């Protein structure tokens, strides 16, 4: 990805040999930088409503003559608008993101009817998942604001057309607007955004109130539709070698059929039960969650145990095979991260909007023995572990007993 | 490079568009044959049609060709 400048606002594209190409708009608008709890999932849901050019009706009957598609979505970090169309039809989507950030008429009834009853919807798909819901609880334990308010729209803080007219007043603005172009020609969207985004406000970096600060606790989600539960530890000095830990300790089967080999998914024998390690980097702060859902609470309690302890066994020793496995397991993430359009338009966009400079999956470090049982070390050993449990609460563990 | 895509809006009249209503003139075009089939035949027995129509219609028209004898008409 060629990173330049159009106009004032970053541009970053990568030819390829392909028929299709995806457009991405990548906003420093996620939730972290929310003025009112939801509104960077209503904002995004706001995307390619009515503008004063061309209505949402006519924008979609016009996609599906190009045959194109659209995805959208909302992180702590970003909102992510990608488009996916044949090559040569650039400059439609290029003219329609322009239309969306200038001149979106941010009508009351599109808010009543169309966009908040979609985020709706869009939430309670996501929450059926009760590990979703044990991982959103553990953020929000572990930073309380920023990157602890929530992601998505809820129905006790309704948002009001007013705050996300605030909102979108500071964030479609050539300060916060990153596009980033899979198979585009670089010189040729160089010369679109830079005339089709010339006029857009130039306005000022979006912050989040407030630092980052990290808080222990517990959260506990009763919900009747399933049970989860989250370990997470927060980490004040984001550094690259929990990617390596969160694969070695792994999780999910790399097989079918199959239990698998990394210490977490040995944790799970004889129940079912399924486990993650996750690793979550914030720039300023960091989040490493074990994330245990199953049908019985009981089975969730025993593999919760484990964990703590395949952890802790990680902080004594690994071996040198665990540690190759670790830096294999790792690479291949990074890999598939930066292939997957939708984490790839965030990865580059972190790096055009922040200044993170992106790490090739090249270029992925590998860490020895030593450097992973220090991790984890430092894991185990953490004064402020957050605990989140859904489902039967009074069965699931707490974080003293772990 | 495509800027535009590339379309026109057909004249159209209470949904009703040309490309659409020519699929249907054909069966119009049966279904007035249905009525004037079942019109005529509904009226087979009135005096006018057999002398004014049916009986005008070559080989078959003698169908309708029929006299009382006078001897056999009190009339
Ligand atoms: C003897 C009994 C008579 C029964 C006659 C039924 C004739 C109905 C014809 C009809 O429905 O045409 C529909 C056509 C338009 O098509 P569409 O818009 O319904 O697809 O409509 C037009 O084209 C006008």
């Amino acid at each position: 990805f060629s990173t330049a400048e159009a106009a004032g606002v970053k541009v970053a594209a990568q030819d390829g040999q392909s028929p299709i190409s995806d457009l991405s708009v990548v906003l420093r608008g996620g939730s972290r930088y929310a003025t009112v709890p939801g509104v960077s999932h209503i904002l995004e849901k706001f995307a390619f409503q009515n503008t004063v050019p061309k209505s949402a009706l006519r924008f979609v009957r016009e996609l599906e003559l190009f045959g194109g598609k659209l995805y959208t979505h909302t992180t702590r970090e970003h909102i992510v608008l990608r488009t996916q169309f044949l090559k040569q039809d650039l400059p439609y989507f290029v003219d329609a993101f322009a239309n969306v950030l200038k001149e979106t008429k941010f009508q009351q009834f599109e808010l009543t009817e169309r966009v908040a009853p979609v985020a709706e919807l869009d939430l309670l798909k996501r929450e059926s998942d009760p590990a979703f819901t044990a991982l959103e609880a553990a953020h929000e334990v572990a930073f309380r604001t920023g990157l602890g308010n929530s992601v998505y729209a809820q129905g006790y803080s309704p948002v009001t057309l007013e705050d996300v007219k605030e909102f979108a007043r500071q964030v479609y603005a050539k300060q916060n607007v990153a596009v980033v172009g899979n198979n585009v020609v670089p010189a040729d969207l160089q010369q679109l955004v830079g005339t089709a985004f010339a006029d857009l406000q130039e306005g000022s970096k979006v912050t989040q109130a407030g630092t980052t600060t990290l808080h222990g606790g517990e959260a506990r989600v009763r919900t009747s539709t399933g049970n989860a539960l989250t370990i997470a530890l927060p980490i004040a000095e984001p550094k690259p070698v929990y990617h390596a830990l969160a694969s070695f300790l792994g999780g999910p089967a790399s097989m079918p059929w199959s239990v698998g080999a990394s210490p977490l998914a040995q944790a799970t024998v004889g129940t079912h039960t399924s486990v993650k390690a996750t690793y979550h980097n914030y720039g300023d702060a960091g989040l490493f969650a074990i994330t245990i859902k199953g049908d019985s609470p009981a089975e969730i309690s025993q593999v919760a145990h484990k964990a703590v302890q395949a952890l802790k066994d990680t902080g004594a020793e690994v071996t040198e095979e665990q540690a190759a496995r670790a830096y294999a397991k790792s690479k291949f993430a990074a890999a598939e991260a930066f292939e997957n359009p939708d984490s790839s338009a965030s990865v580059i966009g972190m790096e055009l909007l922040s200044g993170v400079s992106r790490i090739a999956p090249e270029n992925v470090q590998k860490f020895t023995p030593a450097e992973l049982s220090e991790a984890a070390a430092q894991l185990s050993a953490s004064a402020k572990p957050v605990v989140a449990a859904v489902g039967q609460v009074h069965a699931l563990p707490f974080a003293d007993e772990l | 490079y495509v800027k535009k895509p590339s379309y026109k809006i057909v004249p159209h009249f209470l949904g009703f568009n040309i490309p659409t209503v020519s699929k249907w003139i054909p069966i119009f075009g049966i279904w007035g044959a249905a009525a004037g089939i079942g019109a005529l035949f509904l009226i087979e027995g009135v005096p006018r049609t057999r002398q004014d129509i049916l009986s005008k219609i070559p080989i078959i028209g003698e169908h309708w060709i029929r006299e009382i004898p006078a001897s056999d008409n009190p009339f």
